[PDB]
């Protein structure tokens, strides 16, 4: 009997949700297509110090471009990632709408907010502006799907909340698709610094 | 460890979308597929 969680991955079209979930190679080779709902469920195993956990990540087939997702998509979700694109302010402006839709169907499940595409130099949504998570008990991470930057962080935070073990760790990284773009180390360090300052500043 | 993990008695995993369903359910609560 495997420990597994349904994770819904939501956010505006074009933010990188499919690119992000596909980084996990076994999750892609073992994905399941759900015809009735237009979903690809990716079974993502992570190996923790207490054993394996599986996040069954629900990736849309693009329907979020045209309207809200159907109830079946959200049903029995146990956690979520809301994604936006740090190069598009519109996608960050829609984050409260995604959070609203989640909480309406799923109440207080743990949610992580992810700002994707931080590999791109001309960044528009910077750390100082990313404040939605502060007021709602959400955890925030910068991510770059195309470079695997911070890939594991949303999943570790969720796993800790779901299991109720603040000391849970991943003993190894999952096998991920090789980076397609470089995440500049100086840029990452600067963005990491900017978030730390934003989180600590009075 | 996770040695103390167990699923509810009679619960079953949907073979189409992987959602865990109740023992008395005949169809998946999410995707409506029949119980395997
Ligand atoms: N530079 C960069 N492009 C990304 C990243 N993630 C996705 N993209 C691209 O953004 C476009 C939308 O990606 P997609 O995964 O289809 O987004 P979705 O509609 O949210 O599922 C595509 O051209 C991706 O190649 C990223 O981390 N960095
Ligand atoms: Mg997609
Ligand atoms: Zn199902």
């Amino acid at each position: 009997p495997q420990v597994q969680f349904k994770l819904v991955l939501v956010g505006d079209g074009g933010t990188g949700k499919t690119t992000f979930v596909k980084r996990h190679l076994t999750g892609e080779s073992e994905k399941k297509y759900v015809a009735t709902l237009g979903v690809e469920v990716h079974p993502l195993v992570f190996h923790t110090n207490r054993g394996p956990i599986k996040f069954n990540v629900w990736d849309t087939a693009g329907q979020e471009k045209f309207g809200g997702l159907r109830d079946g998509y959200y049903i029995q979700a146990q956690c979520a990632i809301i994604m936006f694109d740090v190069t598009s302010r519109v996608t960050y402006k829609n984050v409260p709408n995604w959070h609203r839709d989640l909480v309406r169907v799923c109440e207080n499940i743990p949610i992580v907010l992810c700002g994707n595409k931080v590999d791109i130099k001309d960044r528009k949504v910077k750390a100082k502006s990313i404040v939605f998570h502060r007021k709602k008990n959400l955890q925030y991470y910068d991510i770059s799907a195309k470079s695997n930057y911070n890939f594991e962080k949303p999943f570790l935070w969720l796993a800790r909340k779901l299991i109720g073990d603040p000391n849970l760790e991943f003993v190894a990284m999952p096998a991920l698709a090789p980076p397609e773009v470089v995440m500049d180390p100086a840029l990452a360090a600067q963005y990491e610094h900017d978030l730390e300052v934003a989180q600590t500043t009075a | 460890g996770l040695d103390k993990f167990k699923k509810p008695e009679g619960s079953w995993d949907c073979e189409v979308c992987l959602v865990q369903n109740k023992a008395d359910s005949t169809k998946c609560i999410a995707c409506e597929s029949a119980k395997p």
